[PDB]
């Protein structure tokens, strides 16, 4: 019969394996796509003929079978396959344990069994199993005084921790995180990695973060933890300024000063991941080549840079985001045709680009809605409920009401909390302004509504980070302030003395911190910036110099962004009775004049 | 209760404009809102953690093993170990047999008929 050398086939296996890798972002039509895995087949075939013709050494049988099985998992979806020959390898590695050390190739399997399996399956029914087996696991370890065994079982718990995060048990996963962290040595790469994966988590779900990983966060040592996992650290950094709207001068000067010093590391190191040498023979590589490249990092940067500036719209901050997202576009696109080898499976390549498009459609996304910002008229869907939420938006605009279309989205089970939020605010001002401008008969349906939405939007913001972010906090007191007191409203809701001092308190300290001429500082967003002073003007200022001022700087800000047109004329309004107490004859003349053209402009 | 705003009279009083602040935001989304989800996902992901395993086998000159190397469409459990190769979502790309030996060539033809393979998506 034909015979090859047991290394000839096991060489060859490889040589069509790695010939698959250099050629795998080469593959541009169906016969590439045919050529690659006729590769990966055969590549798979001759580590079976090993397997399976050849009596081969717990080692040997080691190698060729996570090799082999790695292709199962990473170009296949022969999970079941893949699991039986895992299983079949730590029940042969166990017969011979006493005798030869093979606690690498068993706790190897386990990995596969319960970390790399699952996740690749991404079904719930095997996430249950995997998070059972994973739990037992670690708990028979960590009976062993043996610092292998101890470290292996920091391993298990982390996998443990990622298959309650892909079943959505998040009360466990913060436990487990907390549990796991606490018994990994103090200021190591690996519990400062561990605490980058629970910032991230937490981001990911916007949940509040605890003040002891946020100082884990920030204590976290680059000549520890190493360039590319500091540039997460970073990069997190980055996304919690972004989330809780805050400044992002100090933490943009970190990443200057970072790529001009370890700009190198990652260029010269890229590819070959993040090695966390947890102990000797127990090596964990991390990839997150969005993060660890230098290029791709950037355009990671540049994009939440650009996004942070939104909000601004009109000013510098604003012309940012127009010029630099068209870069973040471009830069993307290029990242996508130049998409190099290797030695990756092609459905890695295919799920970067999958990242990358996502980012292509940020672009759009976020283009839309400094546009909708800047002229006040919608004219993408990177994320749930984004496209229906334009949508939504723009039947609000044209006068809709648009309180089903909200609705309908906050009770979606595929959008975030922060959608869901932002369709419940609108829908609540709507609601509260036909409260206002309603007779009497529609009062009733129109103000339990109004309590019915309010309770939802408090019972999210107290499970979500946004209740630590002034813009928001300070929107929910505007709202409520608005919508209880006169002459804000025309019927304003019922409510006790003691929130009235309440949220006139939270007022008070939005209003102090903000007004035209410390975490109550708001973001320049014209609109959320003309109601605080406009309600503070109205509510704390005796002074009529003062209440003058201010009145004159709501009236005239309000040019600087389309849609705001009635929001200008009842500010007009309150800066023409200013102007009559003060007996103020050129500003009662330019005041009424600039009323009439809002009319003339408004009732079109 | 009583206003001066209400009790004068000023341009537009009598025509249908918002006389008060929250009337003037039933046709204004809170746009200022700027929405930041997916983002912190972006930076995580996509991601991999594994565990290398760097172990030469197959050294020894003087192994004389060799190897003998001449070797459904309804819902089966034999389908279990029938290949299923990933129909990716994209291509990677706007000869690839070049580059490999002759005896990786010859082999890869030899074998030919054996190449049905079957790509399938999710």
């Amino acid at each position: 019969g034909d015979k090859l050398s047991i290394s000839q086939v096991y060489h060859l296996a490889q040589e069509y394996r790695d010939h698959a890798y250099s050629i795998a972002n080469k593959i541009g039509s169906e016969e590439g796509l045919k050529q690659y895995y006729g590769l990966m087949n055969m590549s798979i075939q001759m580590f079976q003929l090993l397997k399976t013709k050849c009596t081969l050494s717990v080692l040997e049988d080691s190698k060729v079978t996570f090799e082999m099985v790695e292709l199962l998992i990473q170009e296949t979806y022969n999970f079941d396959l893949a699991e039986l020959y895992i299983s079949s390898l730590k029940e042969r590695l166990q017969t011979h344990q006493s005798d030869t050390d093979l606690v690498e190739e068993i706790m190897r399997c386990e990995f596969l069994l319960l970390h790399d399996l699952p996740l690749m399956r991404d079904s719930k029914f095997h996430y249950k199993i995997a998070l059972r087996n994973c739990n037992e696991l670690v708990q028979y370890m960590v009976n062993l005084q043996d610092e292998l065994y101890q470290n292996w079982a920091s391993v298990f718990q982390y996998v443990g921790v990622m298959l309650c995060i892909k079943l959505k048990q998040h009360r466990r996963v913060k436990t487990s995180f907390h549990g796991l962290l606490s018994q990994c040595r103090e200021k190591s790469q690996w519990k400062w990695f561990l605490n980058l994966c629970y910032v991230n988590y937490l981001l990911n779900e916007r949940f509040p973060i605890p003040e002891d990983a946020l100082q884990e966060l920030r204590s976290t040592e680059l000549h520890t933890v190493g360039p590319e996992l500091y540039a997460w650290k970073l990069a997190l950094e980055m996304v919690i300024q972004l989330c809780k709207d805050g400044n992002i001068t100090d933490h943009l000067n970190e990443f200057k000063n970072f790529f001009d010093t370890n700009k190198q590391s990652l260029v010269t190191n890229e590819g070959k991941g993040c090695v966390i040498k947890i102990m000797p023979r127990i090596a964990l590589k991390v990839e997150l080549p969005m993060i660890f490249h230098y290029k791709e990092l950037k355009n990671i940067l540049l994009l939440l840079q650009s996004v942070s500036y939104i909000v601004n719209c009109y000013d510098e901050k604003g012309n940012f985001s127009r010029k630099f997202l068209p870069k973040v576009y471009s830069t993307t696109q290029k990242l996508i045709k130049n998409i190099a080898a290797g030695g990756v499976s092609m459905n890695e390549l295919d799920s970067r680009i999958q990242t990358y498009k996502s980012i292509l459609e940020f672009c759009e996304f976020y283009k839309v809605w400094e546009q909708t910002l800047l002229k006040g008229a919608v004219v993408l869907g990177p994320s749930p409920g984004y496209v229906r939420l334009l949508q939504a938006m723009k039947v609000q605009f044209e006068g809709g009401g648009a309180v089903e279309e909200y609705t309908r989205l906050a009770q979606s089970g595929g959008t975030s909390s922060e959608v869901k939020m932002i369709s419940l605010l609108n829908c609540y001002t709507v609601q509260a302004a036909r409260v206002s401008r309603c007779s009497g008969d529609k009062q009733g349906e129109l103000v339990e509504q109004c309590n019915k939405v309010w309770l939802q939007v408090e019972k999210l913001l107290q499970e979500t980070d946004l209740q630590f972010n002034p813009i928001w906090e300070c929107t929910v007191t505007i709202l409520w302030l608005f919508s209880h007191f006169e002459p804000f409203s025309w019927n304003p809701l019922p409510c006790s003395d003691k929130q009235r001092a309440e949220y006139v308190s939270k007022l008070r300290e939005f209003y102090s911190s903000n007004k035209f001429v410390n975490r109550f500082k708001l973001k320049k967003a014209l609109l959320l910036q003309i109601l605080v002073n406009y309600l503070g003007g109205r509510m704390l200022e005796h002074d009529l110099g003062e209440i003058y001022a201010i009145s004159a700087k709501c009236f005239d800000m309000c040019r600087q962004q389309g849609g705001m047109r009635k929001v200008q004329y009842v500010i007009g309004i309150w800066h023409l009775m200013n102007c009559t107490v003060a007996m103020r004859g050129k500003d009662v003349a330019l005041t009424n004049a600039k009323l009439e053209a809002l009319v003339k402009q408004i009732t079109s | 209760l009583y206003f001066q705003s209400n009790a004068m009279s000023y341009p537009g009083k009598d025509k249908n404009i918002p006389g008060r602040i929250i009337e003037a935001l039933e046709d204004l989304p809170l746009s200022y809102l700027v929405p930041k989800d997916g983002l912190a996902a972006l930076v995580n992901a996509p991601m991999r953690v594994s565990l290398p395993f760097d172990k030469t086998i197959f050294t020894s000159a003087d192994d004389g093993r060799d190897v003998n190397i001449n070797v459904s469409s309804i819902k089966n459990e034999a389908e279990k170990e029938r290949l299923v190769f990933k129909r990716p979502s994209n291509f990677t790309s706007s000869n690839f047999l070049e580059g490999l030996s002759p005896l990786a060539q010859s082999v890869l033809s030899t074998h030919k008929g054996l190449n049905d393979s079957i790509n399938i998506e999710k």
